[PDB]
């Protein structure tokens, strides 16, 4: 140990504690200069920060920690020229003995010294062993002070300026890879008053250079998903002026400003339309902004532009936002004729050419339920102009023969076969509107609704044909006749269809399934804040539910609609008007939970999630209260999908352990629909864990405890190699058993993975993760599922086509001004970069370089090359445009 | 039957239809303990063997002094050696010096044949170096004598990528049990070998082995001593004048002296006598020297 | 097992603090439920019926075998005890994650379908060329090389113990370190001293072993050496005396003298020729520099070129301090004058001095140390180091 | 007492350290079986102890595998052997038609009646399936810049016929299915190989150059046979060879008792490359550092048609390699790279990558988050001095 001797540090820096007690008095030269002769040396040796151990970092420290109390207050000459070391043992020689924030108490005294080290000690202080003290003193001292001691003792007045100059210095010094420290220091400082210092940081970035502004922005999108509720209400509005005022990118913001649609207010939800209106730099870049306000998340302002032919290119902007013909049908046609096979003559259900030779002979099943399921299968995969005229003649003969439910569900085949072809599809459906069968005519009305789903045509052919049937008769044909208006006009808000469908909802009619399907329409015609529909729904509920103690059909559809009125924006202010008045009868704790913790989509508030299991865990209920925990289980499907694999693997960790192996009834019957609502693309974890509790049929109860799990397990779209599991599951549930209650549900549940050829989008996360309706429509598809007693009598009609919210899953086009290009793209996996060196590969999946304008499936991030700038959105999701001139070959 | 009595390598009976353990048959023997390396009371020469006097002093100062003086090594702070390597032409005090050293150091002498009869059951060598050392740890303060065969058994780990024939692993097993933790204790080893430059003594140098002692071809005095030793267990005439036989042939190794005695017994047997005469030794020297 | 991939930023970044705070809420909600699960249904039926059912579902004679190929996700072709191969079906109580072509699986006695997989015995190659534990103690026994320790500290230890600095500015750590110097200075020694402060396993190979008399086992042994080291851990491979093989290629004359060029080209290709292996750190010790292949010398395979000079007197005091520490010393013997006029020794010779200076005292049965013990040890070790070099003409 | 990394860098340790053992507490509180001599977790074999194994036992028999040798006419009547049991004459079952039942592939046979049930893929030894790459490294062509003419030559050889088989049909030419790469070491041959395997739209098969040199006689010819048969089975694969001097370029006879077996392997390669029904739509890439001790049969075109060379860049390509290698860094936007390329006259891409790593080494040696501008300038000047010394010795 040669530490000592040759270095000055044990001799002269330790002789230096001899001039504050013995040189303050009687030595005006010795007041400072006796100390200053080694003190300027210490300052120079401390600004040069290369070693962990400096000759004054640990050597004088041993007397230094008591020198800050016995010597520095005994200096008694504290001036501007003493700010060389006595401004610096906190942002320079930190002490050895660390008792939590002991330096938090030391830097109360050193806070007045901290403007001494403002400029020469600005550079190397957000590095080395000084930024811990700087950030932690700022955060903890502002936590202690806040704003109650605003004018009291400078704990808000100079602390704001110090944090502002530190945040300025963070990019003044280096613009390093710790740019995200700048939100962090503005985070713990000012948790609640956050807006002032964050707007100070925003004005600093207004002074900053305009190319770094991307990365902190996605850091903001990193924190605008799960921080805290009141922190969403300020962070999502603190996103707003940054790419709008500082930068002028003006299209990468509006794709990521629907996060602030629901939590803040409807005013900010429409100020996207407002500042898209008031911004008028040429035409193309704003056309990219309204290309997703078309119909990709929510149309909304798709009838809000025209005033007196004032907006530039109004007629083209309206043709885009309406999703109508050449911006949809043409494209799908332009793929399906030119990249795919337009035949698809039910060969997915005709690929089992090698199964009746397996195990003896065949021709044993004679049940009249396979016909409907095969009809739905062949009418399911023939989407996008695969019109099978004179092929549904088996369905035509089954219209007049049997299966009135099946006769209704077969007439929707032509409607679900010309999806989005509003102009051509009506001419193909017309031939059925004059049928002598109410089932065929009702199915043709439902087909007219299905064709218009997600397309706003100026001629309103859905409203104009379905209107006359809404109040047609008191029986079943009374029931289904509303449903087209329930489907084609569910993403908008117009009063005319609302007062159209209101009188059946408000006449106290005692046919409960009619009331339920009208509630399933009218509670989600507008997913907004319509209080009149809320009052109509709740009054109509308290109009027949109270004087009974019977089945879940009472809660099947009407409280589902009452939840759907404010679902997706339920920040627990819907509780006090909805749930608090409906605490009348106890048999529908299903419904009470359904309207109580209805709430909203994937967000934070994990205390609500643990409320959903902590109180009502199992409770050993004797088949009387488990439906409350059934709903409270399907509420756990939400709060996990939109956070983008945050709690999704946590979700499958919980209910793949806690409930599937230990549930008495719920985990074995109802808790398996979550695999269809949480995820839809399928990976070998969950798509293989689902048959692990499904290959066992569990015939102790009725066998449809497993058929619903089969439908939810094969509910995943996007065609795959799952044919082996599908076919083996078909053969273990084949004509050996061929159960009639699952005879149609078997064939439905086997071959619907390759549902459409490529339009497999049911994810409900557009761009990156924003929701975009759909879940409101997806909820009756798997929430109405209660095993049997609805596929035959009442309940199948709601689960027919309520999931039809596909939104053009094609991931390749150009749309070069007026579609003047083909382009060469590069599909590659999810965004693996969050925070490293500033440019990076976005993902690692090579790219599989394909010129052909094809789909990407769900998990992808498709970038461009060939020097085409991809100038329009900077978010790589395929919509349109892709302009030119990178001035580079 | 009980689970705990089932050990590795015990013969058991399985039933005909479903293989269930019927009865544990008794084992026959442990193969190494059947052929066990014979412990002898060491019959030394009483150190009269002239010519190897330099080898006597070297083996004294090299291997005896750690056994007799732990205090000297502890006071000087020198780590006590473990092994001693011997090399030279065959017959020139291979096993005789080890026997004389073992008897004069008050320790028993163990000789390990172990060439290839052990390795017939391929991995028996992996237990051969185990149990032997166990007896050399449990019997007394003693030495272990081991021949060239280990170098014949392995050179290095070129058979690690070649196969090891489960013999180099044996060497590897010996390696850890040669390292172990002894610090003399009560077990020491002496290596006698020929052709030293095939094995892997560079890794064996730190700690495990130590200084090596050469051996020359024998002089006349050591030749007469070898002849007097090998003429012990033989019914011979008095007045044989073994010095005359020692000067009778000019120069040879020590291995031919044994053949001299056996074919001298042959020529004595052709005389139909229990005697072994001088002329038998003269014709013995002539016939053996001829070949 | 795969709790979540929740580490994006690799920095302070409170979202990581939030993500770990978000991950605990699902964990505490699980332990709350399972504690409430056990008090209501304590029946461990998984070990009661299911474990008893499979034990009778599996045949009581289990016939072992060898896997050969996995045909699909439900059927795999296996071998049998002697010659026959089947097309049995893999079941679903067998783990398929460690199911590999080569490990022994076990079949039933009638259908021969594979039930499971027996535990694979570890390779014997690990047991032989491992350096075992610390062959020498820590850095207190080595002398003064200072910056030589420093470069290996920041290239082998610093990426291992603290991998929280290299990724901060996103620079991959350097791969190869080469140690060169005069013959006996610190070469490998230092390499044994670094193989006690390391965390992962250490594999030592020697270049004298890296020849084979059979044409073909040369590059196969090099390939199998790195394959074992890669699959285990973030291990470190030390090729001692690598300069024996990869010296030059200009001869190209027939025999094994060109086979050495062929057995080094595989090492050159496996070091960095295609899809460079993660978390394997190489270290190479040579005696010479100029007779080396320049394709090894180029970066991408070795970067840290380390020079080992001979210390003249300063650390030689500390080398003598270390070597004479665990022994006696008298007042008459002092080591300063023995090295005062001499400035041409090495650290192997100093240990050769100190081991032999204790050998005169034991062989004469004398006192502990004398001064003349050190005097004649210096003269004889000089005879051992410099004996017969024909230099009367000073070049 | 201690020292902290960054702000609250110590309570993060506790909050992720307690939950990691609390997961183990969760696992033991549930009760988890550990190492059941080869088995599955109880939430993972829950369908194994179910009717899934009963459907996996009753219909599917053993169907023991066999090899076919000869087929008869009209009636099928296949001659067959099992592996070592016996040889038989058998028929196919009614479950499969007699079309994909040609000679020389393994077929499954029922153990009772001895009838053919289902064909299997042919036997490929595992030492040549491992060298099939099965994954693609991500090396964009933008990462191999500075070598524009060589890059576009390799592009117009390989990528154009495999993506545009329209130009060559109407122009009536044939592409050069063999291209050799050569130059100084560390110049980008490996990078060009990875760049080819990036966007290949095909199957890529890599070969270790010393893999074929084996102990027994004649087995390397078997590797070349199985390799080219695997190439012929799929459509449009790409063979990559590296370090071709190990396979063999010399033809020595000066007392020819040295290498002869590797000459036989080279000869079987040389034959399978060209002549008597050639391979088809496959391409061959080769790379070596000494293309002067090679076989004149190899250098003959029809097997090797381009000799693409590499060299010490220029002055501009050093700046390009700087801009593509040091872009993944935290440096202030003030570094000039053309001066740094001026200061290093003769260097490879590996040396530039080593400059980029030593920049981070300077950034880590001092306690800095980044490599600052003057820090980068001092770092590059010190490593230029260091590389002058390193090229000296
Ligand atoms: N033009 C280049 N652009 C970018 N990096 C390059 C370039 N040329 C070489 N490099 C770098 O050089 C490193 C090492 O060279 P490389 O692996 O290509 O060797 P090589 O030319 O195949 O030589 P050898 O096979 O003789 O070792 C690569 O990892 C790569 O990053
Ligand atoms: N600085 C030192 N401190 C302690 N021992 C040393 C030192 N330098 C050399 N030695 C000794 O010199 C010997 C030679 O080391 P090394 O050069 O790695 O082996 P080789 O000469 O066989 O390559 C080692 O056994 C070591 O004990």
């Amino acid at each position: 140990m040669e530490e000592g001797g040759r270095d000055k540090a044990p001799v002269q820096p330790q002789q230096s504690p001899a001039a504050a007690p013995g040189g303050t008095d009687e030595k005006p030269s010795g007041k400072e200069r006796r100390d200053a002769g080694d003190k300027d040396k210490e300052q120079e040796l401390s600004e040069e920060d290369k070693q962990l151990q400096d000759e004054l970092e640990m050597l004088v420290e041993r007397l230094g920690e008591k020198d800050t109390s016995l010597y520095r207050p005994a200096l008694e000459e504290l001036r501007r020229q003493i700010r060389s070391s006595t401004t610096s043992m906190t942002s320079v020689p930190k002490p050895l003995k660390f008792l939590r924030p002991h330096y938090g108490k030391l830097k109360e005294i050193y806070e007045n010294m901290a403007p001494g080290e403002n400029k020469r000690f600005a550079a190397d202080i957000i590095s080395v062993l000084a930024m811990t003290m700087s950030g932690e003193r700022e955060c903890l001292k502002y936590r202690l002070v806040g704003s109650q001691e605003e004018l009291a003792s400078w704990g808000h007045e100079y602390v704001r300026h110090l944090a502002g100059e530190v945040a300025k210095e963070w990019q003044e010094l280096d613009d390093a890879e710790k740019v995200q420290r700048e939100p962090l220091l503005t985070l713990v400082k000012e948790i609640v008053p956050y807006n002032m210092a964050h707007n100070a940081e925003h004005e600093a970035c207004d002074l900053l250079m305009e190319i770094e502004q991307v990365d902190m922005l996605e850091k903001d999108i990193d924190e605008n998903a799960y921080a805290k509720v009141c922190l969403y209400l300020t962070s999502c509005v603190n996103y707003v002026p940054e790419p709008e005022n500082s930068a002028l990118l003006r299209c990468a913001l509006g794709v990521f400003r629907k996060f602030s649609r629901f939590p803040e207010a409807l005013r900010l939800a429409l100020m996207l339309n407002d500042m898209e209106l008031v911004e008028d730099i040429f035409t193309s870049c704003k056309d990219v902004v309204v290309q997703k306000q078309m119909a990709f998340m929510l149309g909304r302002h798709g009838v809000f532009l025209e005033l007196s032919e004032d907006v530039e290119e109004y007629e083209d902007l309206t043709e885009i936002m309406s999703n109508v013909q050449l911006n949809s049908n043409f494209l799908a046609l332009a793929r399906e004729l030119d990249i795919m096979e337009p035949k698809v003559p039910d060969d997915i259900y005709k690929t089992h050419l090698e199964n009746n030779r397996f195990g003896g002979s065949g021709s044993q099943v004679d049940s009249a339920r396979m016909n409907l399921a095969s009809s739905f299968v062949n009418g399911f995969v023939n989407a996008a102009f695969g019109q099978d005229k004179l092929l549904t003649d088996d369905g035509n003969k089954w219209l007049y023969k049997n299966k009135d439910h099946g006769m209704l569900s077969a007439a929707a085949s032509l409607g679900m076969i010309l999806l989005w072809d509003v102009d051509g599809g009506l001419t193909q459906i017309d031939k059925y509107l004059y049928s002598s069968e109410d089932y065929i005519k009702s199915g043709a009305l439902l087909a007219c609704g299905i064709v218009n789903s997600g397309v706003r045509n100026e001629c309103d052919p859905a409203l104009a044909l379905l209107s006359d049937y809404v109040l047609h008769n008191s029986n079943t044909m009374r029931l289904g006749s509303i449903f087209g208006l329930g489907l084609a006009y569910a993403g908008s808000n117009r009063e005319d269809v609302l007062t159209l469908l209101l009188p059946v909802m408000g006449d106290s009619k005692s046919s409960m399934e009619v009331a339920g399907v009208t509630a399933l329409a009218c509670g989600m015609i507008a997913v907004g804040s319509c209080n009149g529909d809320v009052t109509s729904t709740i009054l109509q509920t308290i109009m027949e539910k109270s004087e009974t103690e019977l089945k879940d059909t009472y809660a099947r559809w009407l409280p589902l609609g009452l939840g759907l009125n404010h679902l997706g924006k339920g920040e627990a202010i819907e509780a006090i008007l909805a749930a608090l008045e409906v605490v009348s009868e106890p048999f529908r704790s299903f419904a009470n939970t359904l309207v109580d913790v209805c709430a909203y989509a994937g967000s934070g508030n994990v205390l609500k999630v643990q409320q959903l299991l902590h109180i009502c865990s199992e409770h050993f209920d004797s088949k009387e209260k488990e439906e409350d925990k059934d709903k409270k289980e399907k509420k756990d499907k939400d709060k996990k999908e939109a956070p983008a694999d945050m709690g999704a693997h946590q979700g499958v960790a919980v209910l793949g352990i806690a409930l599937i192996a230990m549930g008495e009834e719920i985990g074995a019957e109802m808790a398996l629909r979550t695999f269809g609502h949480l995820l839809r693309y399928g990976e070998p974890t969950l798509r293989r864990a689902v048959p692990l509790a499904l290959a066992l049929i569990s015939v102790s109860n009725p066998r449809l405890n497993i058929l619903d799990t089969l439908s939810k397990f094969s509910h995943d779209a996007d065609p795959e190699v799952s044919y082996n599991s599908i076919f083996a599951m078909g053969m273990v549930g084949s004509g050996t058993n061929n159960a009639r209650l699952a005879a149609m549900l078997r064939q439905l549940a086997q071959y619907h993975a390759k549902d459409p050829n490529n339009l497999f989008m049911v994810r409900l996360a557009q761009g990156l993760t924003h929701l975009g309706k759909g879940t409101l429509t997806l909820c009756p598809y798997h929430s109405d599922r209660q095993l049997m007693s609805q596929v035959a009598v009442a309940g199948l009609l709601t689960v027919l086509v309520s999931f039809l919210d596909v939104r053009n899953i094609i991931l390749g086009k150009s749309h070069y001004v007026l579609y003047g290009l083909v382009a060469a793209m590069q599909p590659r996996m999810l965004v693996t970069f969050d925070e490293e060196l500033r440019p990076l590969p976005v993902s690692v999946r090579v790219g599989q370089a394909v010129d052909v304008v094809g789909q990407a499936g769900k998990p992808k991030t498709i970038t461009g090359f060939q020097t085409h700038t991809t100038p329009v959105l900077l978010a790589h999701g395929e919509r349109a445009e892709l302009a030119t001139e990178e001035f580079l070959p | 039957i009980d689970i705990n009595d089932v050990t590795p390598n015990c013969r058991v009976a399985l039933r005909n239809d479903s293989y269930t353990l019927h009865k544990i048959l008794p084992n026959k023997v442990d193969p190494l303990v059947s052929l066990m390396m014979v412990e002898k009371v060491p019959d030394s020469t009483y150190e009269m063997i002239g010519g190897l006097d330099k080898q006597i002093k070297e083996i004294k100062e090299v291997i005896e002094l750690p056994v007799k003086h732990p205090e000297l090594f502890e006071a000087l702070g020198i780590a006590q050696p473990k092994g001693v390597l011997l090399y030279g032409p065959p017959g020139t005090g291979k096993t005789l010096l080890a026997r004389a050293v073992a008897h004069h150091t008050d320790c028993t002498f163990i000789r390990v044949s172990g060439s290839e009869l052990v390795q017939k059951f391929i991995g028996e060598g992996a237990r051969m170096v185990r149990e032997l050392f166990v007896m050399a740890r449990e019997h007394a303060p003693s030495i272990i004598f081991m021949d060239e065969i280990d170098s014949i058994g392995s050179s290095r780990l070129e058979g690690g990528s070649g196969g090891d024939s489960e013999v180099q692993r044996t060497m590897l097993e010996l390696l850890n049990q040669l390292d172990g933790f002894e610090a003399t204790k009560n077990i020491k080893v002496i290596m006698a070998t020929n052709r030293i430059d095939i094995l892997d003594s560079a890794l064996l140098r730190p700690g495990r082995i130590d200084r090596k002692i050469e051996f020359p071809p024998p002089n006349e005095e050591a030749r007469l001593d070898i002849l007097k030793i090998h003429s012990r267990k033989m019914n011979l005439t008095r007045g044989i004048n073994l010095r005359k036989i020692a000067e009778l042939m000019p120069g040879a190794s020590g291995a031919e002296v044994k053949g001299v005695c056996t074919e001298a017994g042959m020529y004595a047997l052709r005389e139909r006598r229990v005697h072994v005469t001088q002329e038998d030794f003269e014709m013995a020297v002539a016939k053996v020297m001829q070949k | 097992a795969s709790k979540l991939p929740l580490v994006t930023p690799h920095t302070q970044c409170r979202l990581k603090l939030l993500k770990l705070e978000r991950i605990k809420d699902y964990l505490l909600m699980e332990e709350e439920f399972i504690r409430n699960q056990e008090q209501m249904k304590p029946l461990e039926e998984k070990q009661e019926e299911e474990r008893s059912k499979v034990d009778d579902l599996r045949g009581t004679p289990m016939s072992v075998g060898t896997l050969e190929e996995i045909i699909d996700d439900n059927h795999a072709i296996v071998s049998t005890s002697v010659g026959s191969e089947h097309y049995v079906s893999i079941l679903s109580f067998v783990d398929k994650d460690l199911l590999e072509p080569g490990c022994s699986v076990l079949l039933n006695h009638k259908v021969h379908a594979v039930i499971g997989v027996l535990m694979d015995d570890t390779d014997p190659l690990v047991t032989v060329m491992k350096v075992e534990k610390a062959p020498q103690e820590t850095y207190a026994d080595i002398g003064g090389l200072d910056n030589q320790i420093q470069e290996i500290k920041e290239s082998v230890e610093l990426p291992l113990t603290h991998p929280e600095y290299y990724e901060e500015m996103g620079i991959k750590p350097p791969k190869g370190v080469i140690l060169y110097g005069p013959p006996g200075t610190g070469k490998t020694l230092l390499a044994k001293a670094v193989a006690n402060q390391t965390s992962a396993t250490f594999l030592r190979v020697v270049g004298s072993e890296l020849i084979q008399k059979y044409l073909g086992d040369g590059p196969k042994l090099v390939r199998e050496l790195f394959r074992v080291a890669e699959e285990h851990a973030p291990s470190i491979v030390f090729i001692d005396e690598i300069d024996a093989i990869g010296t030059k290629r200009y001869d190209s004359n027939s025999g094994g003298e060109r086979e050495i060029q062929r057995t080094m080209l595989e090492l050159l290709n496996q070091l960095d020729g295609f899809d460079s292996r993660g978390d394997v750190k190489v270290i190479m010790a040579t005696n010479r520099i100029e007779t080396l292949d320049p394709a090894l010398i180029r970066p991408g395979r070795i970067d840290r070129k380390i020079e080992f000079p001979l210390p003249d007197e300063k650390t030689k005091k500390r080398i003598f301090q270390i070597h004479t520490s665990r022994m006696t010393l008298a007042d008459d013997v002092t080591l300063d004058d023995l090295i005062m006029a001499k400035d041409d020794l090495s650290g192997a010779d100093i240990k050769a001095i100190c081991t032999e200076a204790g050998l005169m005292a034991l062989r004469e049965r004398r006192m502990k140390v004398t001064n003349e013990d050190f005097k004649k040890s210096k003269e004889n070790v000089l005879y051992k180091k410099q004996e017969g070099t024909p230099e009367g003409l000073y070049l | 007492k201690t020292y902290g990394q960054s702000t609250y860098s110590r309570q993060i340790k506790q909050v992720e350290d307690d939950i990691q053992q609390l997961l183990k507490k969760i696992n033991e509180l549930t009760g988890i079986k550990e190492s059941d001599t080869g088995l599955a977790p109880p939430a993972l074999w829950d369908l194994a102890a179910d009717k899934q194994t009963l459907q996996s036992e009753q219909p599917l028999q053993v169907a023991r595998c066999t090899k076919i040798i000869n087929a008869d006419s009209e009636d099928p009547k296949y001659i067959i052997n099992v592996k070592q049991f016996a040889k038989f004459v058998v028929d196919l079952s009614d479950q499969v038609a007699p079309t994909d039942i040609e000679e020389g592939m393994r077929v499954g046979v029922d153990r009772n009646k001895y009838q053919i049930h289902i064909p299997l893929p042919p036997k490929i030894d595992p030492t040549v399936t491992m060298m099939q790459v099965e994954e693609k490294p991500d090396v964009t062509y933008s990462d191999v810049g500075g070598c524009k003419e060589q890059i576009e030559k390799l592009r117009e050889v390989v990528e154009t016929p495999l993506l545009h088989p329209e130009r060559f049909v109407n122009l009536g030419i044939e592409p050069p299915k063999g291209v050799l790469l050569f130059g100084p070491p560390g110049t980008g041959k490996t990078l060009c190989a990875r760049a080819v395997a990036n966007r290949t739209d095909a199957c890529f098969i890599r070969v270790i150059g010393s893999e074929l040199v084996q102990k027994y006689v004649g087995e390397g010819a078997r590797m070349v046979r199985e390799l080219f048969e695997m190439a012929r089975t799929k459509k449009a694969c790409l063979i990559f060879f590296d370090e071709i001097d190990a396979i063999g370029g010399a033809r020595f006879d000066d007392g020819a008792g040295g290498d002869n077996e590797v000459q036989r392997t080279m000869l079987e390669l040389i034959n399978q490359l060209d002549g008597f029904d050639p391979r088809g739509n496959i391409k061959v890439l080769m790379a070596t550092n000494r293309p002067d001790t090679l076989d004149p049969a190899l250098m003959r075109p029809g097997r090797l048609d381009r000799k693409i060379e590499f060299s010490l860049p220029d002055l501009e390509g050093r700046t390009h390699i700087f801009k593509i290698h040091a872009r993944s860094m935290s440096v202030e936007r003030d570094i000039r790279f053309e001066l740094l390329a001026r200061l290093c006259p003769n260097s490879t891409g590996a040396e530039i990558r080593s400059v980029c790593t030593e920049a981070g080494m300077f950034a880590i040696r001092a306690r800095r988050k980044i490599a600052t501008e003057k820090d980068f300038l001092e770092a590059v000047n010190k490593v230029i001095k260091s590389y002058a010394k390193f090229s000296a010795t």
